[PDB]
């Protein structure tokens, strides 16, 4: 064998007698590698979504004119921003308006799911952070979509003195990926968030990220939008009326409307057909807001 | 960037440049006023120096720099009142191109300006950035011009007067903490004819009040010991006025005052003895001056007092300086039975209670030489009245038996288990004077020599008793009965016992060890200068060592005894009687060193100690030249003990990498009894490097090349922890091995560390670092080891009590008037202070407040408490005395 | 092109400058190796490739630890553990007697025929043997003086007993083994306890008063026990606690669901201080700032006897103050000092060690080797108004 | 290594300039020799049998461990892989002065016997509290505070990179500066400033973080982070927002309010209670000075009170020079007039202001820079820093 194959986490044979090495057995896989975060052609909305139209006009002079116009940063003379931090209620556009946003920027979608399968081998998380990244400097010019789950993962440092868990680690090792040298370059990066005020965004804000937007609970246009979005991949009847079962329930958020979408399926499959009826609908908004 | 505008400095001050070449002619107010507007303004502004950065300290510059030559000589009114800027821009405004002494060239012509700034401008000038000009100008102008330009352009005759009002001024402005910038100005000028300039600041320091007398003073300490030989010459004797004249401390002097003994002349070597003779102001300081004169370092003057009884109290200043009886063995025996245990029955022999279990039996070795060994520890610790009548039994049998040798070096038990009872040790020898052996009655011959060792008692019972046995027949009992009188009388010069043991030494007997002891003896009776017993050794020398080309038995002796004639004060001039009327005969090329750089102890003189190295630094020689490298290897020991850890850790680097892994014999059999010369007490550096080279016997030459080390390892004194090792490396060559050549050799060279119960004293370091014979003693107790060959035939003899200097080592006691105190010490390391704040803790070692009356160990500084002023030496060794009244609670 | 600090300041720059490069050349003309995993210099393991490791390697097996429980009677018999490999009945060796092989300490044990070897000493745990001091500080007494009663009262509480214990026999009486301490911030309980650490001639163990609060529950009683246990090994050590208010004085109940573990450590140390079989020949120091949120139990007598006070000095003090900070100084000898102690009426030891720094600030600021008379004045009178601001503010 | 411990004076003291050149003459003494051993005996048998022999007296499996006592200079207690101890004898070819209770060593496979010790990775800690490089560049791009900056620089830069000074008459530096003023003035900022000219690593912790919810680990933190501080170099600690723990003691009402109080008296007493440890040098930046404990305030902790005012006109605009330095300007903005009527504001609204007029010049893709982009800039930063404090009654 030769000294110079052998590296970091390779498996190897070791002899029974005197512990010599002999044979180097191949590896089975990059664990980060092998549940890899997948790049999509992002399918936006062509941005019909009304509601949103204020979320829309930030969200455009907020990420897209840096990537955009170079040249008016360049002639302003103003630094280019990295991250974009959104919250508020869940379903309120978290990932709609990134895919939106990505494929009208004429870039690639990166979504992280990342939350603890990744941190089951205690550090993959301090190179989940580094390959992820490294993928997202060679492939093209694209945007990184990741969730509430690092402030999840890490508040500050007082697990510094309390463990870490290798986690907060993983956030550190982050934060040096995060800062690094990019001045836009081709990564960009958004963060959607849920209860922003456990993370340490105050050493956070020199350069780091940058402007934050927020996000109402949905209007009946966005909800109707949702429900639009969602009633896509099902195979439903003409004339369903949408409109109808939008303003069928008063007020709710957006998770309910895939729960809505998947026991109107049920009661359709209780019917023993193909259709997915209004009667159907009528039912899954009543059962479903019951609950 | 603000400079400019609101200051000055821009506008007015370089408008200022317009008047010499413009206002010189055709304006006589104008010659000076149109300038002094603005530069009495200048020197205003520059007598206050806060900043660095003044309006006219680098604005002005810019001009200033060639304003010296294109304007100040174009002023041409150059007078008193010009000195107000152009007396100044050189210990005032100095310029911002610096080419080495550029303005050591502008400061020719600003010498004759430089008495306009001598007043108004003395203050600020030892300060801030006008001193590196005031004290480079007068050192470099005073190299170049020195003496020869005395009379010629004032370069020698206000020169002295500057350097003497300026080291006037800097107690005049401060006392601050340099100080010894004052010895520095009057160093650098005045190299050569440093007297002058250094007597004027003696007479200054006359004018200085006397409380700060003692800082310089030690910082003269400081450069006393390592500047130039040449500079020793003058510096040790610019020490002596100093405080005799200015002060009258007249204790603290005498103690430091050794250090002129030798270099500059015997003269001032016996001026001590003078100057306190002449001085007579009560009794009990000077008490404390002769109490180290008693035998501290040199007896000397101790028969040199008795005129007509003269001298006040001469019949105890005697009783002192003989070392006799209540000044020693008294308090020995007032530490012996009141702080430790007079028992020590060979326990330390016997603490190997644990080792005769440890791997299977015992009871392997039957050697006769583990007897005598064991004979010599039981006798080596049972110092200071710890008598085993009726325990050296086994030791008279063997007296009869067996080990002639043996049997001499057990007879010396009893004379050194009563060392200093001069009065009840011969009682106890007197049953051994009269044996039916020769070996028997030998060693107590050298016993009563033992006992006398360091103590000159009005009966001269040593003198008495071995007189008749000098010349006593031919043969070995001829050989050792010289050597009392070589151990008993070796600190002295008295012409009685040299034409006793000069008959031997100057008859032509071919009997070489005979020869030899007797040479050992009467080269160094009187480590002096003196010239008969020189040709004597030489003359003997040539008398049998010619003819031949054979072991180095011809050189172990006597080239000894002829280095040991002037050894500690050969300032190489002993080098053309000696070393070049020698060299007639190549084989003891060992010899002709040991005569040629014999020279002397721990100083200077480096240049010597590359010469030792330089030329002979291996050679590769086949086996037929290396023993001249091995004696240049042992005068390595010397010149480094004496400068206090100055080359010693420097030797210790050197040796402990070139010579210990590089030497091919001289490294691995000769090079390592160096570690018992240079340091004695033992630090995990070296008393565990030593170890490192001999663990490992080395098998492949006899022996012995490894167990010599072991003895020159645990040489140190002074009791520690090192059992361990001690033990371990007895076990490694215990009875698997157990070899005959080193029988006596392990048991002696592992249980000799606790030699004394607290008597370790070998440093010869008193004080702080003056020598005090015993390297002299102590020298062929290492020297004339060389391996084998000489334990069992002949070099035993010189080797068993040669090292006998110990000299009361002891660190506590009162003495108040007669001995009416007990006192509360306070022991603690080193003087770590040289140069800060005048005031400062001495060391950094708490103090472990101790009342009782104990002993320090060779590194401490031992300071008093408890307002009892320690009046009597201020060097805080402990001798006697601590008078009382401090006026104070 | 430059600027010279003193005479040939820039020559001494190169003379050492090139010599601590040639001592680099030196090593590599050698040939030394460097960073071998773990290992020694050339020239310091000569021995250990050699007999040394020979004689270290065939006669001393393992001889692997283990712990004891219970012994039997006439026959050894020892019940043993070795930690968590199996437990045993073992023998003793015939290298070492049975009698310093008493329950409850670890022992050697061959890995071989299983039987004991040789006793160690028993397991302590490294936080509580790092907070022994294991050095004295040099602060001689005469360093703390002006407060002559409190020095001499805790003098003869400490000091008198451990080093005459012939009065107190014959007089018949006890010595009170608990002292505290109190008053001002900054006015010399630090320097009290470094002046009895000083001259001790015994051990000296310091305690950080917020190390026993620890996390788990439990543990702090522990570090009192060890300490306590480590106390009585040795003869005559002295404790010092300091900010006792951190172990605890309060023993509030008010809706008793705050602190209850620190109370539990605080009466751990309140039951081994005191009571069935006294600790013996040890004394306690302690020391706080507010002395009165503490427990009765801790100010009963037979625990804490004497109640030391300090204060503002007085006029006096001021002046020795002064006398022993700044006499490590380079000032002519004309300063007054009793005026400096007029001028400032009410101040600790600290502001007398910060008006003595400032001194060597002044010092510093301009370029001067010294502080002089008159420089002395102004530095004075300068922090003297800045020492008025700064109480004010 | 250890060469030799020769200086004593501190000074110009030629005995000092003849101790270097007593120093040397060994030093070229050796060089010789060396120089004339190697063309005699170039043989390196040291790396030629005595590596070779150690590396079979070594056991080819080395078996970590970790170490737990130190019994005696030639045996020491060793743990095992898993829960075994023994009393293995340490040998003498592995260095013992970094050989510490903690670290892991290596035992063959047999005796059981340690070799050596492998390398200790550094610690975590060092990696996250860190300020890493500068943070913000040099002194050019702070305003004008003068003294501010001087009476940092005589404290925490003269004694490091020139330490030729306060040893000459002897006074140990000062140790703690403590800087106070209006909130938002220059506090932390240039203690950003001066972590650059710095030349020892720069720790910078947090008031907030020192806070902990389990009870036992906030004097812990603090104690470890002056450990890691102590054990590195001549560093310097900085905490920030220290006036959010350390206030006042007067409560002493059950629960965390009280854990402040305890988790600052081990503070109090490691920055000095007992042995004060050499070269650390600590720095303090407050909002607020009255809410202070006093035993903090006396000095032997901190000495240097920094003040921090708001400069009113003049470094204003050289504030203004810096904050629009690195962007366009026009010809009809002039900021004078902005700050002209105007007496009561801060560094840090300068900075909003600045950063928020560029930003109506992006979110309207304008030209470079209008009047009127810094005339609505200053009222709406005003609207941020003066919005609803109800003082129509002026008190
Ligand atoms: N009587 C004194 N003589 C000399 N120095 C003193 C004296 N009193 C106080 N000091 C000085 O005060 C400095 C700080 O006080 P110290 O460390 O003794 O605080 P303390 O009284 O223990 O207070 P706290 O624990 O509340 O901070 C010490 O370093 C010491 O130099
Ligand atoms: N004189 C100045 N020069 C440059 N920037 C300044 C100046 N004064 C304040 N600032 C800005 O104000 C901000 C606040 O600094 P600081 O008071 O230390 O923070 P905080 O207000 O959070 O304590 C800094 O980010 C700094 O950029």
């Amino acid at each position: 064998i030769d000294i110079n194959d052998v590296t970091p986490n390779c498996r190897v044979a070791l002899r029974n007698d005197s512990y010599t090495l002999h044979k180097i057995l191949p590896n089975k896989v990059d664990p980060l590698v092998s549940l890899m975060m997948v790049e999509k052609v992002p399918d936006s909305t062509y941005e019909m979504i009304g509601g949103l139209d204020k979320q829309i006009k930030e969200i455009k002079e907020v990420i897209e004119l840096p990537v955009k116009h170079p040249e008016l940063f360049e002639a302003l003379g103003i630094a280019q921003p990295k991250g974009v931090l959104l919250y508020g209620p869940p379903g309120t556009g978290k990932t709609l308006l990134a895919r939106a946003v990505a494929h009208h920027t004429d870039c690639t979608f990166i979504r992280v799911s990342g939350s603890e399968l990744v941190q089951k081998f205690i550090g993959e998380g301090a190179r989940m952070v580094r390959e992820l990244f490294v993928m997202a400097r060679e492939h093209a010019p694209s945007i990184i979509f990741m969730d509430e789950i690092d402030s999840i993962g890490s508040s500050r440092l007082e697990g510094g003195s309390g463990g870490d868990s290798e986690v907060q680690r993983t956030m550190l090792e982050l934060l040096n990926q995060l800062d690094g040298f990019e001045a836009t370059k081709n990564i960009k990066v958004i963060m959607a968030t849920n209860r922003i005020d456990i993370l340490d965004s105050a050493l956070l804000r020199p350069g780091r990220i940058d402007r934050k937007i927020e996000f109402p609970p949905p209007n009946e246009e966005a909800r109707l939008d949702i429900l639009k979005i969602h009633s896509r991949k099902m195979n439903l009847t003409r004339g369903i009326n949408l409109r109808k079962i939008a303003e069928l329930m008063p007020g709710a958020s957006g998770a309910e409307v895939k729960g809505v979408c998947t026991e109107a399926g049920m009661y359709a499959l209780r019917e023993r057909r193909v259709h997915v009826t209004q009667e159907d609908f009528e039912m899954a908004v009543a059962k479903v807001m019951q609950k | 960037m603000e400079e400019g505008g609101r200051d000055k400095a821009p506008v007015q001050p370089q408008q200022s440049p317009a008047a010499a070449p413009g206002g010189t002619d055709e304006k006589p107010s104008g010659k000076e006023r149109r300038d002094a507007g603005d530069k009495d303004k200048e020197q205003e502004l520059s007598e206050e120096d806060k900043q660095l950065q003044d309006e006219l300290e680098m604005l002005v510059e810019r001009l200033g720099e060639k304003d010296t030559s294109l304007y100040r000589p174009a002023l041409e009114e150059l007078r008193r009142q010009i000195r107000s800027s152009t007396t100044s821009m050189t210990s005032v405004p100095k310029p911002l191109k610096f080419l080495r002494p550029h303005y050591g060239k502008l400061k020719e012509i600003y010498e004759n300006m430089a008495p306009g700034e001598n007043k108004r401008f003395a203050a600020d000038i030892i300060s801030v950035l006008a001193m590196t000009m005031s004290g480079e100008r007068e050192c470099l102008k005073y190299r170049l011009v020195g003496s020869q330009e005395e009379l010629a352009s004032w370069g020698h005759e206000y020169v002295r007067h500057l350097a003497g009002e300026v080291a006037k001024e800097w107690q005049e402005l401060d006392d601050a903490e340099k100080v010894q910038r004052e010895p520095l100005l009057t160093l650098v000028k005045e190299i050569v004819p440093y007297n002058m300039a250094h007597n004027a600041e003696h007479e200054a320091c006359d004018l200085l009040m006397e409380i700060e007398q003692v800082d310089m003073l030690e910082k003269d300490i400081d450069e006393n010991a390592y500047a130039k030989v040449c500079l020793y010459l003058t510096s040790c004797v610019n020490y002596v006025p100093e405080p005799e004249n200015s002060a009258l401390l007249r204790c603290a002097l005498g103690v430091f005052r050794k250090f002129s003994r030798f270099p500059e002349a015997l003269r001032l070597a016996l001026m001590l003895n003078d100057m306190e003779l002449v001085e007579d102001i009560f009794t009990s300081c000077k008490d404390v001056v002769v109490q180290k004169q008693m035998a501290f370092m040199l007896g000397r003057h101790g028969v040199f007092l008795e005129l007509s009884e003269d001298v006040e109290e001469y019949e105890d200043l005697t009783e002192i300086m003989s070392n006799v009886q209540l000044n020693s063995n008294f308090l020995a025996l007032a530490r012996e039975l009141d702080i430790m245990e007079p028992k020590v029955p060979d326990d330390i022999y016997k603490t190997h209670l644990e080792n005769n279990r440890f791997g299977g039996s015992g009871s392997q070795v039957d050697s006769a030489r583990m007897n005598l060994a064991s004979s010599f520890v039981n006798g080596f610790v049972n110092a200071a009245f710890g008598q085993d009548k009726l325990l050296t039994d086994d030791g008279n049998k063997w007296l009869y038996k067996n080990k002639d040798h043996g049997m001499l070096s057990a007879a010396a038990s009893l004379g050194m288990i009563l060392l200093w009872d001069v009065d009840g040790g011969l009682t106890q020898i007197d049953k051994y004077l009269y044996s039916s052996e020769d070996y028997i009655k030998s060693g107590a011959l050298l016993a009563c020599g033992i006992v006398n060792s360091g103590v000159r008692n009005e009966c001269d019972p040593a003198l008495a008793l071995l007189s008749d046995y000098v010349l006593h027949n031919s043969n070995t009992m001829r050989l050792g009965s010289i050597f009392g009188l070589g151990l008993a009388y070796a600190g002295s010069n008295r012409e009685d016992v040299l034409t006793l043991l000069l008959p031997v030494m100057g008859d032509s007997k071919s009997s070489m060890e005979v020869a030899g002891v007797t040479a050992l003896a009467c080269g160094m009776i009187a480590v002096g200068s003196c010239n008969g017993d020189v040709t004597s050794t030489i003359l003997q020398t040539i008398m049998e060592k010619s003819e031949t080309e054979l072991k180095d038995t011809y050189a172990r002796w006597l080239p000894l005894g002829l280095g040991l004639n002037h050894l500690g004060k050969g300032e190489a001039i002993e080098a053309i009687l000696a070393a070049l009327e020698v060299v007639s005969e190549p084989f003891r090329s060992f010899a002709n060193t040991l005569v040629d750089v014999c020279a002397y102890a721990g100083s200077g003189n480096v240049l010597k100690v590359q010469q030792l190295l330089h030329i002979c630094s291996e050679h590769f020689d086949s086996k037929e030249k290396e023993e001249d490298k091995d004696k240049k290897e042992k005068k390595d020991k010397d010149k480094k003990e004496a400068p206090a850890d100055m080359g010693a850790h420097q030797g210790v680097a050197v040796l402990g990498i070139a010579l210990i892994a590089m030497g091919e014999e001289i490294g691995a059999e000769m090079a390592l009894r160096t570690f018992g010369h240079l340091l004695r007490y033992g630090e995990p550096t070296l008393r565990r490097a030593v170890p490192l080279a001999l663990a490992l016997i080395s098998v492949s030459n006899p022996r012995l090349n490894i167990l010599d080390t072991l003895s020159k390892f645990s040489h140190d004194a002074d009791p520690e922890v090192s059992y361990n090792s001690i033990f371990a490396m007895g076990m490694v060559g215990s009875g698997t091995n157990n070899a005959r050549l080193a029988a006596m050799l392990r048991q002696l060279a592992q249980y000799h560390a606790k030699d004394p119960n607290n008597l370790f004293m070998v440093r010869l370091a008193q004080g702080l670092t003056h020598l005090g014979k015993g390297t002299l003693t102590l020298c062929p107790y290492h020297s004339d080891r060389q391996l084998m060959s000489q334990v069992a035939v002949a070099g035993l003899l010189t080797v068993l009590v040669s090292f006998l200097d110990v000299r009361n080592i002891i660190l506590g006691k009162s003495h108040y008037v007669l001995y009416g105190l007990v006192a509360a010490m306070q022991p603690r390391m080193l003087v770590t202070f040289d140069e800060e704040l005048r005031p400062l803790p001495v060391s950094v070692r708490v103090g472990q407040a101790v009342d009782v009356v104990g002993q320090a160990g060779k590194p401490k500084t031992i300071t008093g408490f408890q307002t009892h002023t320690t009046p009597v030496l201020l060097a805080h060794g402990e001798r006697a005395e601590l008078a009382t009244e401090e006026f104070l609670p | 092109k430059t600027y010279g600090q003193s005479t040939y300041s820039r020559q001494i720059k190169q003379v050492e400058d090139d010599i601590q490069q040639l001592l680099k050349k030196i090593n590599e003309l050698t040939g030394i190796k460097e960073s071998d995993t773990g290992l020694a210099p050339p020239a310091l393991w000569d021995l250990a490739a050699d007999k040394q490791t020979l004689q270290s390697e065939q006669p001393l097996q393992v001889a692997r630890c283990t712990k004891i429980i219970n012994a039997d009677s006439e026959d050894p018999k020892y019940i043993i553990n070795v930690k968590q490999f199996a437990k045993f009945v073992v023998d003793l060796s015939d290298q070492v007697a049975p009698t310093d092989i008493e329950e409850g300490m670890r022992v050697g044990v061959d890995r071989n025929k299983y039987q004991i070897h040789i006793p160690l000493p028993p397991k302590i745990d490294p936080t509580v043997t790092m907070m022994q001091v294991e050095e004295k500080p040099d602060v001689t007494y005469s360093d703390v003086g002006g407060c002559k009663e409190q020095i001499e009262k805790l003098r003869e509480v400490v000091e008198t007993p451990l080093l005459h214990p012939e009065r107190f026999v014959n007089l018949g009486i006890e010595p009170p083994k608990g002292v505290l301490l109190f008053g001002p911030p900054g006015t010399g309980k630090t320097l009290c306890a470094r002046a009895v650490a000083n001259r001790t001639d015994a051990c000296f163990i310091r305690v950080i008063g917020s190390e026993l609060v620890q996390k788990y529950v439990g543990e702090g009683a522990r570090m009192v026990r060890e300490l306590f246990e480590m106390a009585r090994t040795k003869k005559a050590c002295l404790i010092f606690f300091d900010e006792i208010d951190a172990i605890g004085g309060a023993r509030f109940d008010d809706g008793a669901g705050g602190d209850n573990e620190v109370q539990r450590t605080m009466l751990e140390l309140i039951n081994q201080l005191d009571g069935f079989d006294p600790r013996g020949n040890i004394k306690v120091l302690m020391a706080t700032n507010r002395p009165d949120t503490l427990d009765p139990a801790l100010m009963r007598p037979g625990r804490l006897d004497r109640k030391i006070e300090f204060s503002l000095p007085d006029l006096e003090g001021r002046t020795h103050i002064f006398k022993i900070h700044a006499r490590s100084m380079s000032v002519e000898r004309d300063i007054r000092f009793e005026l400096l102690a007029r001028l400032c009426p009410n101040s600790t030891g600290a502001e007398i060690r910060s008006v003595c720094t400032e001194a060597g600030m002044f010092a510093i600021r301009a370029r001067r080797k010294i502080a002089t008379e008159k420089d002395f004045l102004e530095a004075v009178n300068k922090v003297i108004k800045s020492y008025a601001k700064f109480s004010a503010t | 290594a250890s060469k030799l411990p020769l200086v004593t004076p501190h000074t110009q003291c030629r005995l000092k300039l003849l101790k270097l050149e007593r120093i040397k003459d060994y030093l070229l003494m050796e060089e010789e020799f060396i120089r004339n051993q190697e063309q005699m005996k170039p043989l390196e048998e040291k790396q030629e049998e005595e590596r070779s022999k150690v590396d079979d007296l070594r056991g080819t499996p080395m078996s970590v461990g970790t170490l737990e006592e130190i019994i005696d200079d030639n045996h020491a207690i060793v743990s095992t892989s898993v829960g075994s101890e023994h009393y293995v004898s340490i040998l003498s070819f592995v260095d013992k002065d970094l050989l510490e209770p903690g670290c892991s060593v290596l035992l063959n496979h047999k005796v059981h016997a340690v070799i050596g010790v492998l390398m200790d990775d550094t610690d975590p800690l060092v990696t996250v509290m860190k300020v890493e490089k500068a943070p913000q560049e040099t002194y050019a791009d702070i305003g004008g505070l003068d003294n501010q900056i001087q009476e940092i620089k005589e404290s925490v830069e003269l004694p490091l990179t020139h330490p030729e000074y306060y040893e000459e008459m002897g006074i140990k530096p000062p140790k703690g500066v403590i800087l106070y003023g209006p909130p938002g003035t220059g506090k932390t900022l240039l203690a950003k400033a001066v972590a650059n000219q710095t030349s020892a690593t720069f720790l910078r912790v947090v008031g907030s973080e020192l806070i902990q919810k389990y009870l036992g680990d906030g004097p812990k933190l603090v104690r470890e982070l002056f450990r890691v501080a102590e054990e590195h170099a001549p560093s310097i600690v900085f905490i920030d927002e220290i006036d959010a723990i350390g206030t006042k003691r007067y409560d002493s009402n059950s629960g965390g309010e009280r854990e402040i109080q305890r988790t600052m008296l081990e503070l109090l007493n490691q920055l000095d209670g007992f042995d004060s440890r050499g070269d650390v040098k600590v720095i303090m930046a407050t909002n607020r000075i009255e809410t202070l404990d006093p035993a903090l305030i006396r000095p032997g902790r901190i000495d240097r009170k920094i003040e921090f005012p708001l400069p009113d006109e003049k470094t204003k605009k050289r504030i203004f020079q810096i904050h629009t330095s690195r962007m366009t300007l026009a010809d009809d903005v002039t900021l004078d007039d902005l700050i002209m009527a105007k007496d009561d504001l801060s560094g840090a609204d300068i900075k909003a202001i600045c950063t928020e007029a560029g930003l109506m010049a992006l979110r309207e893709r304008r030209m470079k820079v209008t009047n009127e982009d810094f005339k609505k800039s200053k009222e709406n930063v005003l609207y941020k820093k003066q919005e609803g404090t109800p003082e129509g009654l002026y008190l």
